[PDB]
RNA sequence: GGUGAAAUUCUUGGAUUUAUUGAAGACUAACUACUGCGAAAGCAUUUGCCAAGGACGUUUUCAUUAAUCAAGAACGAAAGUUAGGGGAUCGAAGAUGAUCAGAUACCGUCGUAGUCUUAACCAUAAACUAUGCCGACUAGGGAUCGGGUGGUGUUUUUUUAAUGACCCACUCGGCACCUUACGAGAAAUCAAAGUCUUUGGGUUCUGGGGGGAGUAUGGUCGCAAGGCUGAAACUUAAAGGAAUUG
């Protein structure tokens, strides 16, 4: 008797501008009234987005982003990064039988004051001529694999923030030092960064906002 | 020689009282009857004064707390989460 | 005749037998 | 209700508790990538047609 | 590319059947019925047929207000329970798909632990 | 670890232990390392890192009370502060 | 009169020169000659005084007090604590968790200690002894010994007389009764034995 | 008699291995013994793979798999016919099909 | 919700779901095996400390320092029990709702003690590999874990080198396994349950038909529940153990 689709809006959202595709969807919220805007029903939403519709292409769909609503400008509204994880399918499909999982997790906060716990995800793999069946790891290695993760992670996030870490996590170049910074170890394969998170954010940083935003 | 098998402290309180109500301040006054381990100045020097206070009879100190030891299980629980969202804070 | 209800009824075989010596002795 | 018209690609095999209710793989008569299992109660050749009051049910086999 | 998102969770479970769709947010829902609320017989409110009619009246509510493609969140109950979907959500998709609606990015959500709390039924079981 | 070179130092080369003899060694010039324990007063502490800016020399709190330290030093009692003059054999002065 | 020990704080004088003294229900760990600082901007320690909204979610303080400004009501008693519950920033209010279960929505600039306070455990040791209790109340009040209403006369008290001891009436006492009808059970949802749930 | 030299299934050697609750009726097996299946799911089933892929945006995308690993104990295995109970000799037939 | 189908209950004071955020406790899945470790009970998140430990290597060391154990001692799942601190999930007792000829039972919804832990008892289990422990010999095989050795072996790349991983062959130790019986057995079955009337390598416990009965009573331990020690009266021709046919 009422109907709320004759009140909910409609707004457009904006992704930072290092995903190609800007464009994401568009929410809805009620009515802007007087003691109750829809700014501030807008204020905390949080969106789960396919990476491979921001990027485009079709081989990075195994991957999931969350962006956090903290602005809105005049029927358009600001993402900022919230939080990455893979996706269950990639990530029960990676886990196999009979092999080992080396798994790690650091915290660090960065050059601004964004802290991010940050987790990485290696297996391990035969070697093309491997007659053995199964290729588990002494866990002695699991150790020196996960002192290695570790040190690379944290070099490659606290010397950043978080448009490099963005651009960084793009096109998945951080496992790619990994793999190559541990052929010598063990051979690993499906090295992966599976889970960033966002623990405290920092004063609001709106200006690094718009130098995600802002360019058309 | 032994005094006695398993009363302790308690030869104060005679045949009286019931055996259980023995056994419970048996285990307190062993608690706040005995010495304890200064941290401020590593010695085992401490006696109790009254209900929270403890003092460290060497380095002449004191220190509030539990009404029976130097230190309670719900004061180990804060003090541990005291820490942590301070170092939250901190983050 | 059986064993685990030889049991449990000789655990409270010694529970009435034990209290009706208490009382008289 | 626009029903439903079918054609029997081949049978399976009457199932049901009882046995009395045959499977048959229809094609709907206008789609022929479009084929179905569904539940038939008396007794069907090959080839002929049937009908549908609804089109997506696809029911299972029955004990 | 005239054609806007939305998410339509589907809740399949050995009891009932949810289908739910909001927004690319979370808060703000759409419109979601059940085929528990769909027909009355208390024992077919997770049918396959049940979600089929839920999912056309939400098809529905969705062409009236005019979201088109949708990313599909499907799970179970999960946690310590089931963990499986029961007899609703493949019903309900295909005929979210028959509909008429667009379709894409699904991907399975279920909640499932590292290693949760006790299971209900106590260490010899629901023996029935 | 520390205590194995400490344990070492202790074994080769010489050292003292005690506060008096400590600050003693201290404005005598004697001394190149002074290790405290983290159970001395802040007043005590900061006293020694007064002196060892003054006397360049380098300094190290070790991670615990003075039981533990005492124990470091294969001593049955309470050591606050002990002061390495040479440590013999141990890299400790080299390294930390 | 307490078994809740105290600490006489020595704080300075903004306005004047001089040493204005304060007396703190002490939480644990505090302890003679430590810097404590009070107020909305100082950092969580155990024995600051910090304010609700300042402090996160989920923080033991006690000594809390109720409304602004009123010096310290709530969990003050040997060995309580309040666990703070949960914010809404606008319309600055902090619920609470009180320390008989309680959940209550108070203001956010009442201040606090933090920690929880010394002289826990006390009551887990038996008095055993007349004479163990008549000095906690004779340092209290004058409300010991009890004699049973049951066991005066009737003049005295409405369950005396008899030549048994017993009652008669029912023993839960309503709330719109007068006075000299309430002494028993005082408006009772339920009596008996408690096998059962905490019911909140 | 001693019916299996396996006893059941594969200690052999430890003591105690951590108990784990049956899928179907919550029995708290051990995790050595308690028959495992891991089954594996297309999201949708085999017939409606051409009406999602003909009513699907992103052409030629993926189409991902439900895992599940499905413990089971032997009541509930027995009874809903995961395991059928096998000859005197081909007991010693550890060989899946 | 929940079920075999239902009802107890929760719901326009918005129940279930959605989302955001926080707290609280236990848990440590996917890796997860005919793999490891530990005296066993047992122990699966990272990282650090703390001390241990098996095996391997050894042209080191001492030179019988041993094997097995009455009395004796440590540890000892879980349930218990004594007070705390927690106490979320599951949950004996209890409540109901079902199912029934009845249901103080399985099924449903809750719910205390418990679950968790600190300090202290308890000392038991199908503590089961129902196989004492140390030794020597007796038969074929392939995988496996840990250590070692060799290879005109492979690979990683920056370039061969340094490994590290992988491959081939051996060896010690390890949890197992697969075939045959020379053998053993009452037999299922067994690389030890073999090396036994053709009877003896060192040694510790245990059983002597079934009930009575782990009861009696004496003793000791325990807060208690109960532990370890432990018969008799009388009764009965069986109690049984693998295997065949129905």
């Amino acid at each position: 008797v009422v109907d709320p689709f004759t009140r909910k809006e409609w707004f457009d959202i904006k992704a930072p501008s290092t995903f190609e595709n800007r464009n994401v969807g568009k929410t809805l919220v009620n009515k802007s009234t007087g003691l109750k805007s829809a700014s501030d029903a807008l204020k905390g939403r949080v969106v789960e987005v396919c990476l491979a519709d921001l990027q485009g292409s079709e081989d990075h769909s195994f991957r999931k982003i969350k962006l956090r609503v903290d602005e809105v400008q005049g029927k358009n509204l600001l993402t900022n990064f919230h939080g990455m994880d893979f996706t269950t399918d990639k990530l029960r499909s990676m886990v196999r039988k009979w092999q080992t999982l080396i798994e790690a997790n650091v915290t660090v906060k960065t050059s601004d004051d964004y802290v991010l716990r940050i987790f990485a995800i290696a297996f391990t793999r035969k070697q093309a001529n491997q007659v053995k069946r199964h290729s588990y790891a002494q866990s002695s290695h699991i150790r020196a694999i996960r002192k290695v993760i570790s040190e690379i992670l944290t070099k490659e996030v606290q010397g950043s923030t978080l448009a490099q870490l963005t651009s960084k996590l793009i096109p998945e170049v951080i496992n790619k030092e990994i793999e190559n910074a541990t052929k010598d170890i063990f051979p690993l394969q499906n090295i992966h960064v599976r889970k960033v998170k966002l623990l405290k954010q920092p004063k609001f940083d709106v200006g690094a906002l718009m130098a995600l935003h802002g360019e058309g | 020689a032994k005094r006695t098998k398993k009363v302790g402290i308690t030869g104060k309180y005679g045949v009286r009282y019931g055996s259980s109500l023995r056994r419970q301040v048996k285990k307190l006054e062993i608690q706040q009857h005995a010495r304890y381990d200064c941290s401020f100045c590593g010695k085992k020097t401490v006696k109790r004064g009254a209900a929270g206070i403890w003092t460290c009879s060497c380095c002449k100190k004191t220190v509030a707390g539990g009404a029976y030891t130097v230190s309670t299980a719900a004061a180990a629980t804060v003090r541990s989460t005291i820490r942590r969202l301070r170092e939250m804070v901190e983050a | 005749m059986r064993a685990k209800w030889r049991k449990k009824r000789t655990r409270r075989l010694k529970r009435k037998r034990r209290k009706v010596r208490a009382r008289s002795k | 209700t626009p029903v439903t018209l079918a054609k029997v690609i081949k049978v399976l095999g009457r199932t049901g508790s009882r046995g009395g209710v045959t499977q048959v793989r229809v094609e709907f008569l206008e789609d022929t990538s479009r084929t179905i299992v569904r539940n038939v109660k008396g007794p069907v050749r090959e080839n002929d047609i049937l009908v549908l009051m609804e089109s997506e049910r696809e029911a299972r086999r029955l004990r | 590319n005239s054609q806007v998102f939305g998410v339509a969770r589907i809740y399949a479970s050995f009891n009932d059947t949810f289908v739910h769709v909001t927004d690319l947010s979370g808060k703000e829902t759409i419109a979601r019925v059940t085929g528990g609320m769909k027909v009355k017989a208390d024992r077919d409110e997770s049918s396959p047929y049940a979600a089929m009619l839920a999912a056309q009246d939400v098809a529905a509510k969705c062409k009236e207000v005019g979201i088109t493609a949708v990313h599909v969140k499907i799970r179970a109950t999960g946690g310590t329970r089931t963990k499986t979907p029961g007899p609703g959500g493949q019903a309900a998709l295909r005929a979210l798909a028959r509909s008429g609606l667009r379709i894409g990015r699904i991907e399975d959500v279920t909640p499932v632990p590292s290693d949760s709390t006790r299971k209900k039924g106590g260490r010899r079981g629901r023996r029935l | 670890s520390i205590n194995q070179k400490l344990a070492l130092v202790i074994k080769s080369g010489k050292y003292t232990l005690g506060y008096k003899s400590t600050v003693k060694s201290l404005r005598q010039g004697k001394s190149k390392l002074i290790i405290i324990a983290a159970n001395t007063p802040v007043l005590r502490k900061s006293e020694l890192e007064y002196y060892a800016m003054l006397s360049k020399t380098k300094v190290y709190y070790f991670q615990g009370g003075n039981n533990e330290l005492g124990t470091a030093v294969g001593k049955l009692f309470r050591v606050g502060v002990v002061s390495i003059l040479e440590a013999g054999d141990s890299d400790i002065l080299t390294t930390l | 009169g307490r078994g809740a020990p105290l600490a006489k704080v020595v704080f300075r004088d903004p306005y004047k020169y001089r040493l204005r003294e304060e007396i703190f229900i002490a939480n644990e760990g505090v302890h003679t000659g430590q810097f404590i600082y009070a107020g909305k901007k100082a950092s969580l320690n155990v024995g600051n005084v910090l304010p609700l909204g300042s402090v996160p979610e989920g923080t033991i303080v006690s000594n809390v007090e109720e409304k602004p400004g009123d010096r310290g009501a709530l969990a003050r008693a040997s060995g309580n604590y309040v666990i703070i519950i949960g914010h809404n920033p606008d319309e600055n209010k902090t619920r609470v968790r009180l320390p008989s279960g309680a959940k209550k929505v108070i203001s956010s600039d009442a201040r606090g200690v933090i920690g929880v306070i010394a002289g826990g455990g006390r009551v887990d040791k038996p008095l055993l002894k007349a004479g163990r209790a008549f000095h906690k109340y004779r340092l209290k009040r004058n409300s010991w010994p009890k004699t049973r209403g049951v066991a005066m006369n009737p003049v005295d008290h409405p369950h005396g007389g008899g030549n048994h001891q017993h009652i008669g009436k029912a023993s839960t006492i309503s709330r719109g009764a007068v006075s000299g009808q309430k002494a028993g059970l005082i408006a009772a949802r339920r009596t008996g034995l408690l096998r059962g749930s905490q019911k909140t | 008699p001693k019916k299996r030299a396996s006893n059941g299934r594969n200690k052999k050697g430890r003591g105690h291995v951590k108990p784990v609750r049956c899928v179907n009726c919550s029995k708290s097996i051990p995790k050595d013994k308690a028959i495992k299946r891991m089954a594996i799911r297309n999201i949708v089933e085999a017939a409606a793979v051409r009406d999602l892929s003909e009513a699907s945006v992103y052409p030629e995308y993926a189409l991902p798999k439900t895992y599940n690993k499905l413990h089971y104990c032997v009541s509930c295995a027995i009874h809903a016919r995961i395991v059928r109970v096998r000859s005197r000799e081909d007991r010693k037939n550890r060989a899946p099909p």
